[PDB]
């Protein structure tokens, strides 16, 4: 019994249990309380690791689906509160430790900074001179550009935003506590997938973009209209003045003189001065027209709100997703989607696999769309922000996708019920897993031979003094003619298949060379032989990662080698040295290998992005009109060999990282070496096995017993699974930190 | 006599003098570089102008290793001795693993505060037979 | 309650508290007496 | 030269540690008291008794080869 | 340069092989009753101490050499 | 071993079943009776339906048969413990395999002769040097 | 000769607790090869990979236990 | 085929046989332990060497030992 509010249901499907778990601190001092195999306490050091390994494995703690659902819901509230703390921290550092107003007054002669370092042990050198007398660390997160597009002009608004973010974090934390301990919703409530979808479509995504269209129209658009006109930020009215004095809007947008009447009478064209379809970019800032983005958010809101009405809830109108799914079956696929509604309404891991896959794919789509259609003012000219945002979203997407593989496998081991999947899509997938995987295997072999092998052919031909026998734009050509054709279609579209659009959706497809200040923001990104070869590298590495994770899911129950793999679990090291050796058959080990292959794929993607943008897009433009690129168009002739990537990309561009000592970039050289060290360190865990280390520990325990200093909690070597987890965690950390230091030194040292 | 001829005093070394006129400020004190120059002008520099530490054991360079060595050893013996003492004391408490994982703050602080006498404590445990164990009473693996 | 004190005396909390205290010690010593390569 | 000599000392001592500990535990340890019955080289002893990957003396040779290459580097 | 590198690599391979075959001896040829209490068996009898002190000097050298290098960096 | 009887489980097929080894080398059979027509998991992937009454199923290995057997006796509300596993050769010879003497091997049964028993401890194996240049290993002597 | 509560040191060589000390829990009847049951404070390695602890009890013969107490 | 030996420290807890996924082992009458039973390995031709039995053994170092030997179609666990 804690706080007891009235009730708060209004003929709703809301159903809760009051006070199921009392608030108490005792279990805080009882570590491992949630696991029966842990509650008694430790006896060996393994006990510690598993305590962290199983902390969020809510299935393994309780068999009750309702309690698992409640734990998940409150954990989501806690995670949202963490994200709120982080975002308010960003806004606070923008308010109190940034040069934001100074940057806003003159964004072409000052570098954004929002982290000041204290002077100690010499590290004060990291406070590089970023312009206007400001000294700090140059940020590449694009926070300043977002804040300018939103219409921030003052430190006090950022400070108020940070305070609101802290209050929101407190609210989320209290909601998590409240819905686990005070009013915990029943399993019947979570399974209302139709209502949840209606609300997340019309309410979360639809009303979200509607309110943001409101802010963009009333705050972002007039304020940026005045900012780009050269008006000093202090002379611009505050956001609320345009709402108190509507004549300001009306003189910035004459349609406002007519008000809301054109909206309700379907006379929308009157609004054509602030709801636009310009395309292209803003000539002053290099970003997307904010009016275009406001019209975009308005249309997206209408779309999502309409979508939020498909599913039936309390009123007979709408769809049952179970019915729809059951109706989709064909002569090739047995019972079709029968059973999918029951799977996705009783299995958290199935939902999480779907959602991880789609959210990772979306994060990648975000990187790809934001680089070529730069949405924020002055982001495209800031090549460091451009590179950093692209690569960051890439990595997040890749990790989410690999997690999707993990949770497909966990579904197969823990929630798949064969009596509920008789001759449906999942069952037939299991029943021809061999065809699927043997073919994916062969496609990967073909894609590797005919992508990487082309590079090896070129390296060997060039070394043999035989340039005319290479795959290149000047020899044996591999032109990507379909991508060229679609680029041409996009360039012709404003005048034919997109009449009411003035410019292209993106200048990468072709057209003018948009440059702000002396640097190009965007220009046609042409595609040739090297681009063909690297796109097939991408297809190859993606296919191999998919091969690994899909094999992990489809064989998690069994294989010809191990027909009872399901009984062994999702996470386990092997089934012994027998059958020739069965190490790494688990779904967890497939995730473990897919991590490395995803890292490979994304490393190549981001290297391709960096080199192609530095060679053929980015650069400085003379007042005569001509363009001079950062790496002088070297991609076409150098990216067609492995030696070209080793010398003209890695070797040439690493000069900034390795010479960073003695300047504000010194920390990037430090972390370059740091990533290298962590990568090398991971090889100890990956190339060895725990038996050797357990024996070494035996000798060291003898040393301790000799002086009567051996611990009661006996030291054990890491488990096989944990050895692999540590190895891969360190491999990814070291390699990614290496590339991060490299990229930041490079993109910050190239104008 | 002419020992360490390959090196010269930093106050003699002209490269050190040129670089020390440019010693950066490591803290907020606008004199940190100047204090550093004055302080390091006492060591032995090399042709490049950086100080070189002599650790062969001569007391004229005792501050280059001997004094920090003594200091570290006192502190490290302190840490190890109080840790071992707490580890011993837990063993008589029925469930020692829990107090290894959930620390007995009062007992551990009592043990930590009494560590400044760890050399004499270790000598006493050596003479009394508490420090070292016998071979025939320690578990070993097959040979 | 006893639970909160026990949680505050767990190995991770205790080790991070000791590490933070030692960090403060070393940081402030090098703030008021920096650049001690050796003993004068 | 001083620093790299101590790096060489580390490399020599670590490779010797791997090799000597493999040799001395080749006949048996507490993880495998009967290891001499299994021979110099064998895959492992299975996921039991905690897991026993790279448990043989051949495996110690294999692990020490990396440190040999590192020291030579 | 090539001669020095060549011979040092050959010597590293030789050293690793010598220790590998010491291990193989212990696996295949060692007679504990004929070498009873002699120097060989006595080495085997305190193998914990040998391995442990090798581990200690390895840790010593590693910690402090990496520390000096990273401090200088 | 006379002639195997029993309906095949109701199943639409899969790619995970028998290969060339089954006809060239050897295959395996498992029979069992079920009180009801009911769903079970194929060790080769997917779901199948066992018939009410007798059931006869062919698999590629002995291990797949024993995995199906554990599933039968540990994953159905009334257990299925009457399953029999046979080895089948291309000549047609059928070799009854499991349960070997009509009694599951986990429980003692009179009449079984100890195989692979040693009258010593593991630590009492002889030194390998004492048996070198022979064909044996310390556990074989 | 052993009784419940006796502290004994293990002498089996191949046993995990050779040189370590356990306490006698029960003594089985004659005709059995290893009648003396000993319990230990330190678990052994027993368990599949990743298991929290191990087995802390084992049977021995009198010639394998050395009375300490 | 792999070799499977059963030494006299067997307590006859039957976990040997319960863990075997290929029915290599049996419980046969014996007299060395209280349970009056011991493990036997009459069908090592079907052994694959997964080591589940030893993973199940409780005695201080195993009473059942699997030594991998001459690899066959059966011992390599081949379905083809
Ligand atoms: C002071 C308020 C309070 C109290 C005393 C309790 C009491 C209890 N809770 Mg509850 N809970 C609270 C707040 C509180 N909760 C909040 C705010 C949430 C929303 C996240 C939840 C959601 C929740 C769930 C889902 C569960 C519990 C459980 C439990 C029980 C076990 C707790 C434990 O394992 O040790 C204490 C553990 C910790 C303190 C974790 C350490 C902190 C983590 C590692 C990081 C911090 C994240 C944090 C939640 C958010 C960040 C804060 C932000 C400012 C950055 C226990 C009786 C569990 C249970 O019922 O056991 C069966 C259970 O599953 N609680
Ligand atoms: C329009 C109604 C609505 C809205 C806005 C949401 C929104 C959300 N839901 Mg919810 N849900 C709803 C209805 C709604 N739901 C219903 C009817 C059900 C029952 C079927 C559920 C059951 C459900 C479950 C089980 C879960 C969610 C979760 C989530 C969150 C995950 C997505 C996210 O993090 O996005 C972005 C995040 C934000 C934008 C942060 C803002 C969050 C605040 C609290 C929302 C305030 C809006 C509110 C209407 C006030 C607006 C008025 C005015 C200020 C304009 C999200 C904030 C998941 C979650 O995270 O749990 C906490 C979760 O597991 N929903
Ligand atoms: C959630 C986002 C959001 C928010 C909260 C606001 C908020 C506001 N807007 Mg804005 N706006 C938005 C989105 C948003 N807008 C979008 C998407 C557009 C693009 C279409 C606009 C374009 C816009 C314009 C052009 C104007 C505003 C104006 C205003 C202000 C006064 C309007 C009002 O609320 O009075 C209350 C509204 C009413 C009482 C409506 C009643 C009038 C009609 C006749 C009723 C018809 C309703 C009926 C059910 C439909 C049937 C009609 C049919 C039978 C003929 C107000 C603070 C006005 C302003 O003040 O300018 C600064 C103004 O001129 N907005
Ligand atoms: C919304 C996304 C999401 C959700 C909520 C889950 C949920 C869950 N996952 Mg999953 N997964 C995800 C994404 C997600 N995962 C991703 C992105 C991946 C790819 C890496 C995976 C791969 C995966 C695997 C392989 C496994 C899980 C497992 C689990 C379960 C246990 C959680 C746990 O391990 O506890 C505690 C968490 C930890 C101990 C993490 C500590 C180690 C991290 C990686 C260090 C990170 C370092 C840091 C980021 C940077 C360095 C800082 C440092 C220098 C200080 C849990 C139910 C486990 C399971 O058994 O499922 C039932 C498991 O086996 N997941
Ligand atoms: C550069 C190192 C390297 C290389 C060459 C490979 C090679 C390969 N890996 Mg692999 N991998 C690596 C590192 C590497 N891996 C690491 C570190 C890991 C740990 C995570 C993995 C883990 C891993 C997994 C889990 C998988 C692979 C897969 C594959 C295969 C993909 C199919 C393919 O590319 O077909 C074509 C082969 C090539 C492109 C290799 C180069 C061939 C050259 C260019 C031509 C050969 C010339 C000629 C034959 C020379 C003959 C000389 C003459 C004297 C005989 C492929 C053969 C996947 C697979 O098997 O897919 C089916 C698979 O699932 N890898
Ligand atoms: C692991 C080997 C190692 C060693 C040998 C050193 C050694 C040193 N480093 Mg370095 N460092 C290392 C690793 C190492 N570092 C690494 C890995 C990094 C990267 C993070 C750094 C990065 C680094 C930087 C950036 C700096 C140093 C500095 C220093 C010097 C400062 C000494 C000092 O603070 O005065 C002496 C300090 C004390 C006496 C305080 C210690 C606290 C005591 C215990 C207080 C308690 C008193 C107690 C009662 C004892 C009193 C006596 C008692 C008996 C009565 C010193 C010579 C600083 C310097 O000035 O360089 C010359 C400097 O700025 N280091
Ligand atoms: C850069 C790569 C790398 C590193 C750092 C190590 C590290 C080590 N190895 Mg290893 N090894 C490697 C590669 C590496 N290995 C590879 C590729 C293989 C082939 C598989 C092996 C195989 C191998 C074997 C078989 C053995 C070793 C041994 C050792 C230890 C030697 C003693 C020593 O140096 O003491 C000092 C330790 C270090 C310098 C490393 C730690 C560095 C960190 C920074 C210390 C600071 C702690 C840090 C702050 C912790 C907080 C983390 C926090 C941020 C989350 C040491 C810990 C031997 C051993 O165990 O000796 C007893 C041993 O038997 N290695
Ligand atoms: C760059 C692209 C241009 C190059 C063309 C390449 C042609 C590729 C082959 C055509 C696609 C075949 C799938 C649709 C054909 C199709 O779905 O037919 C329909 C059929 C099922 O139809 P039903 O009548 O059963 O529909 C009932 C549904 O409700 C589901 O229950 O699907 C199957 O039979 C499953 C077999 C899929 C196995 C084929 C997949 C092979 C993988 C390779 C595909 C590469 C595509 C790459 C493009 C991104
Ligand atoms: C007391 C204590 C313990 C244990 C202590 C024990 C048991 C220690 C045992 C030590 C042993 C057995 C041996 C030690 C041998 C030490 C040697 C041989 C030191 C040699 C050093 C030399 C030759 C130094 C020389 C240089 C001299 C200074 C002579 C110069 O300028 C530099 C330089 C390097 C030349 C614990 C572990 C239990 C608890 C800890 O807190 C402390
Ligand atoms: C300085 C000098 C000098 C001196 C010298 C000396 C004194 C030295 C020697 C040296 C030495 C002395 C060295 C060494 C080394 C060693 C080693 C390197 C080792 C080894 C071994 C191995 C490798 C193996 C082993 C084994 C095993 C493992 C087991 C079984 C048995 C056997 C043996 C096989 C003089 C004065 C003269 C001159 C001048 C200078
Ligand atoms: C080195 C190694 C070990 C030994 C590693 C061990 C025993 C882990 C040692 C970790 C120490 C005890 C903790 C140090 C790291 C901490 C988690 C970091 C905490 C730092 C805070 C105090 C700030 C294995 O057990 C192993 C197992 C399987 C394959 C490979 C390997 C392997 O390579
Ligand atoms: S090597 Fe390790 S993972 Fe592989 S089978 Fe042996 S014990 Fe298992
Ligand atoms: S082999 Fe070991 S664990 Fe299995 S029944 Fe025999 S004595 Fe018990
Ligand atoms: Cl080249």
């Amino acid at each position: 019994m804690t706080i007891s509010p009235p009730e708060r249901e209004a003929k709703a499907k809301v159903s809760v249990d009051n006070n199921p778990v009392p608030t108490s601190f005792e279990k805080w001092g009882k570590p491992g309380h949630f696991d029966r195999t842990l509650a008694r306490g430790p006896k060996t050091t393994t006990w510690i690791w598993n305590l962290h390994a199983n902390a969020h494995d809510f299935d393994s703690q309780t068999s009750d689906l309702e309690d698992v659902s409640r734990k998940i819901f409150s954990a989501h509230f806690g995670h949202l509160a963490v994200v709120f703390v982080w975002l308010s921290g960003m806004y606070f550092h923008g308010a109190k430790f940034s040069n934001y107003e100074g940057w806003l007054a003159d964004p072409t002669h000052i570098k954004p900074s929002a982290q000041v370092v204290w002077p100690i042990v010499g590290q004060g050198i990291l406070n590089g001179d970023v312009g206007g007398g400001f000294h700090g660390i140059q940020i590449t997160s694009g926070l300043f550009y977002l804040w300018r597009a939103s219409g921030f002009t003052d430190s006090y608004q950022l400070y108020c935003t940070a305070i609101g973010g802290l209050v929101m974090a407190a609210l989320m934390l209290f909601a998590g506590w409240f819905h686990y301990h005070v009013k915990a919703p029943k399993l019947e409530w979570f399974q209302n997938v139709e209502s949840m979808m209606n609300h997340h479509l019309a309410g979360l995504l639809g009303l979200g973009s509607l309110g943001w269209a409101g802010h963009q129209i009333h705050v972002s658009m007039p304020i940026n209209k005045l900012l780009d006109a050269g008006v000093a930020p202090k002379d611009i009215p505050l956001p609320h003045e345009f709402i108190l004095e509507p004549s300001k809007m009306a003189e910035l947008y004459p349609s406002f003189a007519q008000g809301l009447t054109p909206f309700f009478t379907l006379n929308w064209g009157v609004y054509s001065d602030f709801l636009t379809f310009k395309g292209g970019l803003n000539p002053v800032t290099g970003g997307l027209w904010l009016s275009d983005t406001a019209h975009h958010h308005l249309a997206i809101a209408v779309l999502f709100i309409i979508a939020g009405h498909m599913y039936r809830t309390n009123w007979g109108i709408g769809h049952s997703m179970k019915e729809i799914l059951e109706a989709h079956k064909g002569p090739f696929t047995g019972e079709g989607h029968k059973g999918l509604y029951e799977i996705l309404t009783t299995s958290w891991h199935a939902q999480l696999a779907i959602n991880l896959a789609l959210l990772g794919s979306l994060t990648i789509i975000v990187a790809q769309h934001m680089y070529a259609m730069p949405p924020y003012p002055y982001q495209a000219i800031d090549y460091a922000t451009q590179l950093s945002l692209f690569t960051h979203h890439m990595w997040i997407g890749g990790f989410l996708i690999v997690g999707a593989g993990a949770h497909g496998a966990i579904f197969m081991v823990r929630d798949y019920d064969p009596a509920k999947n008789v001759n449906n899509l999942l069952d037939r997938m299991l029943r021809h897993r061999d065809a699927i995987i043997s073919h994916l295997n062969w496609v990967c072999i073909f894609l590797g031979f005919h992508s990487f092998g082309l590079y090896i052919h070129n390296d060997t031909m060039r070394a043999l003094g035989r340039p005319q026998d290479m795959f290149s734009d000047t020899a044996i050509q591999l032109q990507p003619i379909f991508a060229q054709w679609v680029q041409h279609l996009h360039t012709l579209a404003p005048g034919a298949t997109a009449p009411n659009a003035l410019a292209t959706a993106s200048y990468a497809f072709g057209g003018e060379t948009i440059a702000v200040a002396g640097k190009v923001a965007m220009m046609p990104i042409t595609l040739g032989t090297a681009d063909f070869m690297v796109h097939h590298i991408h297809a190859f590495t993606i296919h191999v990662t998919a091969l690994i994770l899909l094999k992990g899911v489809l064989y998690a129950r069994s294989s010809r080698l191990v027909p009872d793999k399901a009984n062994l679990g999702f996470r386990f090291p092997c089934d012994g040295p027998g059958r020739g050796g069965t190490c790494q058959v688990s779904g967890w080990d497939h995730v473990f290998l897919g991590l490395f292959w995803m890292y490979n794929s994304l490393s190549i993607v981001i290297f391709h992005f960096s080199w192609k943008m530095q060679s053929d897009v980015w650069g400085t433009v003379s007042p005569d009109g001509s363009v001079t690129h950062v790496t002088l168009g070297n991609f076409a002739q150098s990216a067609i060999t492995i030696n070209g990537w080793l010398r003209d990309f890695l070797w040439a561009q690493a000069a900034n990282v390795i010479n960073s000592y003695g300047s504000a970039l010194s920390a990037y050289g430090i972390m370059f070496l740091a990533g290298h060290f962590v990568f090398a360190f991971s090889l100890m865990f990956l190339f060895s096995g725990r038996g050797y280390w357990q024996e070494l520990i035996e000798s060291i325990v003898w040393a301790h017993n000799k002086l009567n200093v051996a611990p009661a909690i006996q030291p054990r070597a890491l488990s096989i699974i944990q050895g692999r987890a540590v190895g891969v965690a360190h491999y990814l950390l070291g390699g990614i930190v290496t590339t991060w230091a490299f990229f930041l030194a490079r993109s910050l040292s190239i104008g | 006599a002419d020992d360490f001829a390959n090196l010269t005093p930093c106050s003699e070394n002209p490269a050190y003098l040129a670089k020390s006129k440019n010693f950066l400020n490591t803290t907020n004190d606008p004199n940190s570089g100047k204090i550093r120059a004055e302080r390091y002008a006492s060591a032995l520099c090399g042709p490049e102008g950086y100080p070189h530490l002599i650790v062969d054991g001569r007391f004229t360079h005792a501050g280059d290793f001997l004094i920090p060595s003594i200091l570290f050893l006192y502190i490290a013996g302190w840490i190890g001795w109080v840790g071992r003492s707490y580890l011993i004391e837990i063993r008589e408490s029925k469930n020692p693993e829990m107090q290894e994982v959930v620390i007995n703050v009062p007992l551990a602080i009592k043990k930590m505060l009494g560590g400044f006498l760890w050399p004499l404590a270790a000598v006493g445990e050596y003479t009394s037979g508490k420090l070292v164990m016998k071979d025939s009473e320690i578990p070993t693996s097959p040979r | 309650m006893d639970g909160l004190k026990s949680f505050l005396s767990t190995a991770p909390v205790m080790i991070m508290a000791l590490l933070t205290f030692t960090a403060g010690i070393l940081i402030e010593f090098n703030r008021f007496y920096p650049d001690l390569l050796f003993h004068p | 030269d001083f620093l790299v000599h101590h790096a060489i000392a580390l490399g020599l001592h670590t490779t010797a540690l791997i090799l000597i500990k493999g040799a001395l535990d080749a006949r048996g340890s507490k993880l495998m008291p009967d290891k001499k019955d299994f021979g110099y080289s064998f895959p492992c002893d299975g996921p039991g008794r905690g897991g026993t990957c790279d448990i043989s003396a051949w495996d110690a040779f294999y692990l020490a080869m990396f440190w040999m290459l590192n020291t030579l580097g | 340069a090539a001669l020095y590198t060549h011979h040092q690599y050959i010597a590293g391979f030789l050293m690793v092989g010598a220790f590998a075959h010491g291990a193989i001896f212990f696996v295949r040829d060692y007679d504990p009753v004929a070498n009873k209490d002699n120097v060989l068996a006595r080495m085997l009898e305190h193998k914990e101490a040998l391995i442990s002190h090798l581990s200690w000097v390895s840790l010593f050298l590693g910690f402090h050499t990496l520390g000096l290098y990273v401090h200088n960096d | 071993m006379t002639e195997l009887s029993g309906q095949p489980p109701k199943f639409g097929g899969s790619t995970g079943g028998l290969l060339s080894k089954a006809n060239r080398e050897e295959k395996y059979a498992i029979t069992w009776t079920s009180a009801s027509e009911q769903v079970f998991e194929m060790p080769t992937g997917g779901a199948a339906i066992m018939n009410e009454g007798e059931n006869l199923l062919y698999l590629a290995r002995k291990e797949q048969c024993l995995a199906l057997g554990t599933q039968l006796r540990t994953k159905f509300k009334p257990k299925i413990q009457d399953y029999k596993i046979y080895r089948v050769y291309p000549s047609g010879e059928v070799q009854y395999l499991h349960p070997a003497d009509g009694v599951f091997p986990e429980k003692v049964n009179e009449g079984r002769e100890a195989q692979g028993t040693k009258t010593r401890r593991i630590g009492q194996n002889p030194e390998p040097v004492t048996i070198k240049f022979s064909g044996k290993a310390p556990y074989e002597v | 000769a052993l009784n419940r509560g006796d502290k004994v040191r293990i002498k089996r060589t191949e046993s995990y607790w050779y040189g370590d000390v356990g306490t006698v829990a029960s003594v089985e009847k004659s005709g059995i090869l290893y009648p003396v049951i000993v319990r230990f404070d330190r678990v052994n390695y027993n368990g599949f990979s990743g298991s929290a602890s191990g087995v802390n009890t084992n049977n021995f013969a009198e010639n394998e236990l050395e009375l300490v107490q | 085929s792999h070799s499977v030996k059963i030494y006299d420290t067997c307590i006859g807890c039957t976990q040997c046989v319960r863990a075997c996924p290929l029915d290599v082992l049996e419980m046969v009458p014996w007299d060395g332990c209280k349970a009056a039973q011991i493990a036997s390995s009459p069908r090592t031709e079907d052994c694959v060497g997964c080591k589940r039995c030893e993973t199940a053994c409780p005695t201080d170092f195993l009473s059942i030992r699997v030594y991998l030997g001459a690899e066959t179609t059966r011992s390599m666990g081949l379905a083809y």
